[PDB]
């Protein structure tokens, strides 16, 4: 675990985004990683990093339908309700709403969970 | 034996026993394993579901050793013994580390002293260094540092300097091995080793190779073999004369050999040694133990201190010599005269 | 049709138990004949004398069977195994995966983990 | 999980007293879910949420090897290693009679406490104790009829009660699907509810007697009792909290002789109003062997070798500071934290043990996964330390001591099954001829579940009952409260789940 | 007339039906509450199980036990039976 | 002697370090059972091991039933070698032979008498049945003269 590629969980982001992922630091190590290229290893960026800076698709309907935007390339339509004073997630890509009605309220918050604009 | 092992540094190995899918919870690395013994050791630690660290030097001379074990069990590392950094990398995960480097003959780039003294001497300091719990170094039997013979001597003083260095070392000395590819057996059923500076009178214990791999596998267990030292010899005496009257039994062959004197044949035994490339079993310490007479040093542990009791050469013959019978004879029972 | 080949023997049942007792001493006999040519043919390093000390567990085994229709399932697996083994089909891991060179106690499974 | 990935085994929750039928859906090693199944004699479909969402302690504070203090430190040991160390310290302490002590907890099985009553008994010990207060000597009621110690008219029973009094027990906390029960017969019913003790919220309507046997005494000689009286099938409930109170012996007399004064109403062809009713897996099954203290004679005399078998909540006063402690589980929790050696035991998803229900049903489980690291079954830890104490255990199978289970008495050897009392009478004996002269104190009854969510070692395990129990600190009505998952307050979210 | 010192408890297995006579049950009906009063310290566990053949077993000290059938006994061969197990 | 742990059974191709010690094996003399367990080639460890015969109850999370149907013979899980994790990858490795095996069967006796004349222990349970009782839609509206005990909500 000498190098930044056998520690950090991502090249994006350093911690563990799960409850059950094992650390990098504890897989990278043993026998088998003595002559090894860590760099060379395949380490992919962590989505959850990457989602969330999305910014917020802001909406006036109540109801938004989200199917991935690929058509059939996507994923299967749902539809998203944007009632509560929080940004509301597609649970297939996690792409964020929110209603303007809450506008105000979450330009105010002290964090957020994705850019507002 | 049982289902949980305690190491000298304290850590628990909650063990499954059977099958290479299981559970052996030993990280070994067994330095010169692509020799004779070394594949016994390896096959038995690794179908047990051990993680075995197999330094080597040639990479096609390492292959048949994977066999032995599951995916991911068996570890190749390449490595030299004046390349400190590559055995400080084969044994810093390891519990158990088992040193059967070794040669009879010096090599244009190691002397006896040097693949002997030195290469234990890094391969210990490293076992220091990391703190490994288990360090079974094998030597020769008759290794005295006080010796004359080369082989003897050198393989004497490394003894000491593990010691020194880690005093927990579990010294195993083995008589002269018989078994599979032995250099014992087959090479009095060949016929290059026609020269011979004594009439082949000298004596020896001799042991199978495979009861040998078994009894380092038992002192990895029997944690009490720790700082111990090991003389594994076999049940009888014979001579040189004695072995290859069995073989010629056995092979139905009749082999002969042409006898020099060690004034005469030492100093060529040290010429072809150093003008041919291979092993030619012809140098001039290996003429000097060949005048030598094998002592069963005591106060050593023996087979009997593993629970162990060897088996006689002449039950083996058949089964290591049959591939050289002449086709004439080759139906024929075992000898069991 | 095809012929038969050289040990193979016509599936029949056991008139009465008279046969039975005829044919097991036959096929007795004749597997502990065959021992010392067993052992050339797969090069068995061990004497003949283990070699026919397992054909005996072996019937051993079913010494206690008082059913016709038992035996008889016995008879034929014996001879399909004496006549895989004369024509040497069957090769030496074989033969020696044959040959075998439990806890005897609770306390002693115990203490092991299961057995 | 999905649930084609998921292996099913019909097993008991030994959560509580009930014996609740439960489903364990296992993937490979780890235990994934449980659910209900079908059994209306005992749960209805119908599990609590501590029988349900407790499954995740199964996995997180496990033994799994054998452990010898040495110098105030946990050392791992081999198992040979621990017997050994264990019959060294028997030999050097030479107990007597009855200074070998042992101590069961809520969730041993029947095989081992008849296994360890066996081994007791071969060291000279009859000093067999239970890990509730007052569970190290002898009890109100006594065990030589089964139904001084049941819930003698069934749980099914209940389906026709029509008055039912209640002394010192919170029906929700105790038995929590029994308590629906009890409301699911009140709707559609006129069944009439009295308690004595600790009022609580309950899910029907009761009155209030009082609190205290006094107030037990008014309550059948007043309207209730009419009304137990005047009633067809009336029950009595009585709470194991009793039999943990100092006038256990005064209560217990006071029920029977009502029960007595009013057969062919109480004690008929067909109805038994006197209830008991567990709220621990493993009682009415130590019950029905004698895994109990015998005398005060045997209760006065302080051990100096002690087994907790699965015990954590025993009371300081009932383990010497002195003594040789050996605990047998498979939590580390407050009775592995105390002794010398400990040795890993098996949970009730990885064990085929006997359990006996608060009515005397008598159940097993089946194993959904097996042992963890280095651990045993637990009869087979009692029957080793048999070699090595010197006084081996005649059996070497589970058949051979559930023959042997089946001779303490036969009802172990019918599954599933309820054996009637036959000599129903003979209760008198026991709970008023040995309960006459009782120095009565007028403590009120106690509430003896103070939190619902920690009552063993594997709900006090549990991250799940550690958020139940959390949010109903706070109220915190918000699903992510100590778990995965994006909130105002928490824009990144957390992994942890539990904290 | 109370046991005699070393019975460390007493143990019945009958059953409820009259598959076997009811003499056992008979001698428990009058004799457990007498022979519980006489030396109340000592368990006497009636257990008892459809078709279960009628057996009393007496535990002594250091975990041994005597076991003796009842069945086809009387009430009053049933006693003697006891008694020989707790009077020594 | 009493459904004894016989020490002195043999072992053959198939005995492992988890496999059972035996309280007895069929020989062929035992009366009215075919001893097929004897002659099917199964190793002596299908004969120290107890099957579960039952009918599966009902899942709760649905209210389909056809998987109640018939009755199910399955393996108990042994203490050790059922499931261990595999060093390399964290897949879950087993010893047991007959963990991803079940037989199904008609009736009850079906089952009992295949696991007999096999040489199998086997231990059964009963399921667990209904316990009926009418259902009435105008129980949701009865009268009640005096206190409602409870509001209902539809
Ligand atoms: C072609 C270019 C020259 C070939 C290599 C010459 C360099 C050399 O070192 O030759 C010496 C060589 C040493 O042989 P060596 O392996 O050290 O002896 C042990 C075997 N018994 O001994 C030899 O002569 C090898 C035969 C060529
Ligand atoms: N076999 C016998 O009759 C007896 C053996 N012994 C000792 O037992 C041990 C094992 O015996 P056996 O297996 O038969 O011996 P081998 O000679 O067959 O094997 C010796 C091993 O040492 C390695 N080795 C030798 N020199 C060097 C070096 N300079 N650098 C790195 N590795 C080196 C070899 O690796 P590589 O193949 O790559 O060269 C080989 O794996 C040896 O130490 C031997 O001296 C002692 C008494 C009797
Ligand atoms: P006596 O009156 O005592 O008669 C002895 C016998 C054995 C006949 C019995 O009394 C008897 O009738 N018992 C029932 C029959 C019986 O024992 N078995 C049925 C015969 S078939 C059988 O036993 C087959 C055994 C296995 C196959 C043959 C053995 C050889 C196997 C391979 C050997 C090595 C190959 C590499
Ligand atoms: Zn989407």
């Amino acid at each position: 675990g000498r190098p930044a590629s056998a520690v950090m969980q991502a090249p994006n982001r350093a911690e563990v985004w799960s409850r059950s992922q094992r650390p990098r630091s504890e897989a990278m190590a043993g026998p088998r990683f003595e002559q090894t290229d860590f760099d060379a290893q395949p380490r992919p960026w962590a989505a959850i990093e990457l989602i969330h800076k999305q910014p917020v698709r802001w909406t006036h309907d109540r109801i938004v339908a989200c199917d991935g935007g690929g058509g059939p390339h996507g994923h299967p339509k749902i539809y998203i309700n944007t009632d509560k004073p929080e940004i509301a997630t597609c649970n297939y890509c996690g792409l964020p709403f929110a209603n303007e009605h809450h506008r105000k309220y979450l330009e105010s918050l002290p964090q957020t969970s994705y850019p507002l604009n | 034996i049982s289902d949980i092992h305690i190491t000298r540094t304290g850590k628990p190995l909650i063990r499954i026993q059977g099958g290479r899918s299981s559970l052996g919870e030993h990280t070994a690395t067994v330095f010169g394993a692509t020799g004779q013994l070394g594949r016994y050791i390896v096959n038995r630690l690794a179908r047990q579901g051990c993680t075995v660290i197999v330094p080597y030097r040639e990479e096609m001379a390492k292959r048949h050793l994977k066999v032995s074990g599951d995916l991911g069990r068996v570890i190749f590392m390449e490595f030299d013994l004046r390349n400190t950094q590559s055995i400080e990398e084969s044994v810093r995960h390891s519990d158990v580390v088992y040193n059967l480097i070794g040669r009879d003959y010096p090599t244009k780039n190691f002397s006896l002293a040097d693949v002997h003294i030195e290469g234990t001497e890094r391969i210990v300091e490293a076992v220091a260094k990391y703190d490994v719990d288990r360090f079974i170094q094998v030597s020769t039997y008759n290794a005295n540092p006080d010796s004359t013979c080369e082989f003897f001597r050198t393989k004497g003083i490394a003894e000491k300097v593990a010691r020194h260095v880690f005093p927990e070392t579990t010294i195993v000395r083995p008589a002269p091995m018989f078994g599979f590819e032995d250099r014992l057996l087959l090479k009095l059923a060949s016929v290059t080793n026609l020269f011979t500076s004594n009439h082949m009178r000298e004596k020896f214990w001799p042991v199978h190779v495979n009861e040998v791999g078994e009894a380092l596998e038992r002192m990895l267990y029997d944690d009490s073999t720790a700082g111990q030292t090991f003389e594994l010899y076999g049940p009888r005496q014979y001579s040189m004369a004695q072995i290859a009257e069995l073989v010629d039994r056995e092979i139905y062959k009749k082999r002969r050999h042409i006898n020099l004197p060690k004034p005469i044949l030492q100093p060529l035994a040290e010429l072809i040694n150093r003008v041919l490339w291979w092993d030619t079993g012809l140098s001039r310490d290996q003429v000097e133990r060949e005048f030598h007479d094998q002592v069963i040093d005591p106060t050593a542990k023996t087979f009997k201190d593993l629970g162990m009791e060897p088996t006689d050469i002449s039950k083996w013959t058949y089964h290591y010599l049959l591939p050289y019978r002449p086709s004439t004879y080759y139906d024929l029972p075992p000898s069991t005269e | 049709a095809v012929q038969p080949t050289k040990f193979a023997v016509t599936v029949r049942q056991s008139r009465n138990w008279a046969d039975a007792k005829q044919r097991v001493i036959a096929a007795y006999r004749a597997w502990i004949r065959a021992a010392p040519e067993i052992q050339t043919m797969y090069s068995i390093p061990f004497p003949v004398s283990h070699i026919r000390t397992r054909i005996r567990q072996e019937f051993e085994r079913h010494r206690y069977v008082n059913k016709l229709n038992v035996v008889d399932v016995l008879l034929q697996q014996s001879n399909a195994d004496f006549q895989e083994t004369m024509n040497f089909w069957r090769q030496q891991s074989h033969v020696m995966a044959f040959f075998k060179e439990l806890p005897s106690n609770f306390i002693t499974g115990f203490l092991e983990g299961r057995n | 999980a999905r649930p084609w990935e998921l292996k099913r085994t019909e097993s008991i929750d030994v959560l509580d007293g009930l014996g609740s039928n439960i489903r364990v859906d296992s993937r490979g090693l780890e235990v994934m879910r449980i659910l209900p199944r079908l059994n209306d004699d005992v749960n209805e479909e119908w599990i609590n949420d501590k029988t349900r969402f407790a499954c995740d302690g199964l996995k997180t504070q496990r033994l799994t090897m054998p452990l010898v203090r040495r110098d105030g430190k946990f050392e791992p040991a081999t198992w040979e290693q621990a017997l050994t160390e264990i019959a060294h310290a028997y030999q050097t302490l030479a107990p007597k009679e009855n200074e070998f002590k042992v101590i069961a907890g809520q969730l041993v099985e029947v095989e081992s406490l008849v296994a360890m009553k066996d081994l007791a008994n071969r060291l000279g010990s009859e000093n067999l104790a239970l890990d509730f207060p007052g569970g190290s000597q002898p009890l109100a009621h006594g065990v030589d009829i089964r139904s001084n110690y049941l819930f003698n008219s069934k749980i099914w029973g209940i389906e026709e009660a029509d008055a039912i009094l209640l002394v010192g027990t919170n029906p929700r906390h105790e038995a929590a699907v029994l308590n629906a029960r009890i409301r699911k017969q009140w709707l559609r019913s006129d069944l009439e509810i009295a308690a004595v003790g600790q009022p609580w919220e309950s899910t029907f309507d009761y009155e209030h007697l009082g609190t205290d046997l006094a107030a037990l005494k008014n309550a059948l000689s007043g309207p209730f009792g009419e009304k137990l009286k005047k009633a067809k099938r009336p029950m009595i409930i009585v709470g194991s909290g009793v039999t943990e109170h100092p006038d256990a012996k005064a209560f217990y007399e006071t029920v029977w002789s009502f029960v007595e004064k009013n057969a062919s109403n109480f004690l008929t062809e067909e109805w038994c109003g006197y209830n008991v009713l567990q709220r621990a897996a493993s009682r009415a099954g130590a019950f029905e062997v004698g895994f109990v203290v015998p005398s005060p004679e045997v209760a006065a005399t302080k051990p100096k070798f002690v087994w907790l078998l699965g015990a954590d909540e025993f009371d300081p006063a009932d383990v010497p500071k002195d003594a040789f402690i050996v605990y047998q589980g498979h939590h580390g929790d407050r009775g592995a934290e105390i002794a010398d050696i400990v040795l890993p035991g098996a949970a009730y998803t990885e064990k085929a043990g006997t359990y006996v229900n608060t009515e005397g049903r008598v159940q097993m489980t089946r194993a959904a996964t097996g042992l963890p690291g280095a651990a045993r079954t637990d009869w087979k830890i009692i029957r080793a330390v048999s070699e090595f104490l010197g006084v081996p255990l005649p059996y070497d199978d589970v058949a051979q001591l559930r023959d042997r289970m089946a001779e303490i008495s036969p009802a172990l050897a019918a599954y599933d099954v309820v054996e009637p009392v036959a000599l129903r009478h003979l209760s008198k004996v026991q709970l008023v001829d040995q309960n006459k002269g009782a120095k009565v104190t007028g403590e009120p009854l106690k509430k003896v579940v103070e939190n619902f969510y920690f009552t063993d070692v594997i709900s006090r395990s549990s991250p799940t009952m550690a958020r139940c129990s959390a949010a109903k600190e706070t109220g915190d009505p918000r699903t992510n409260f100590m778990a995965p998952g994006m909130e105002e307050d928490r824009p990144m979210g957390q992994i942890a789940y539990g904290a | 007339y109370a046991f005699a010192k070393g019975v460390k408890e007493l143990r019945f297995l009958f059953c409820q039906t009259s598959q076997h006579s009811a003499e056992a049950r008979s001698f428990l009906n009058r004799a457990y509450p007498i022979m519980k009063k006489h030396n109340p310290t000592i368990p006497i566990l009636l257990r008892e199980a459809q078709g279960t053949i009628p057996r009393v077993y007496a535990r002594y000290e250091f975990g041994r036990e005597k076991m003796e059938s009842l069945e086809g006994l009387t009430d009053k061969q049933i006693e003697e039976t006891v008694a020989k197990l707790v009077k020594t | 002697p009493r459904n004894a742990p016989d020490y002195n059974v043999p072992i053959d191709i198939a005995t492992s370090t988890f496999t059972p010690v035996p309280k007895n094996v069929q020989d062929g003399s035992e009366e009215n059972v075919v001893p097929a367990g004897l002659i099917s080639g199964a190793p002596m460890e299908l004969q120290a091991r107890t099957v579960r015969i039952y009918k599966p109850a009902k899942p709760a999370t649905q209210s389909g039933e056809k998987n109640t149907q018939l009755w199910r013979m399955d393996w108990d899980v042994l203490g050790k070698g059922h499931r261990w994790e595999n060093p390399l990858m964290g897949w879950q490795s087993s010893a047991d032979f007959m963990q991803g095996t079940h037989l199904t069967f008609k009736t009850k006796e079906d089952a009992i008498a295949f696991a007999e004349k096999q040489g199998y222990e086997y231990f059964v349970q009963e399921p667990n049945e209904r316990h009926f009782r009418p259902k009435a839609y105008a129980n949701n509206f009865l009268y009640s003269p005096g206190k409602l005990k409870h509001i209902r909500t539809k």
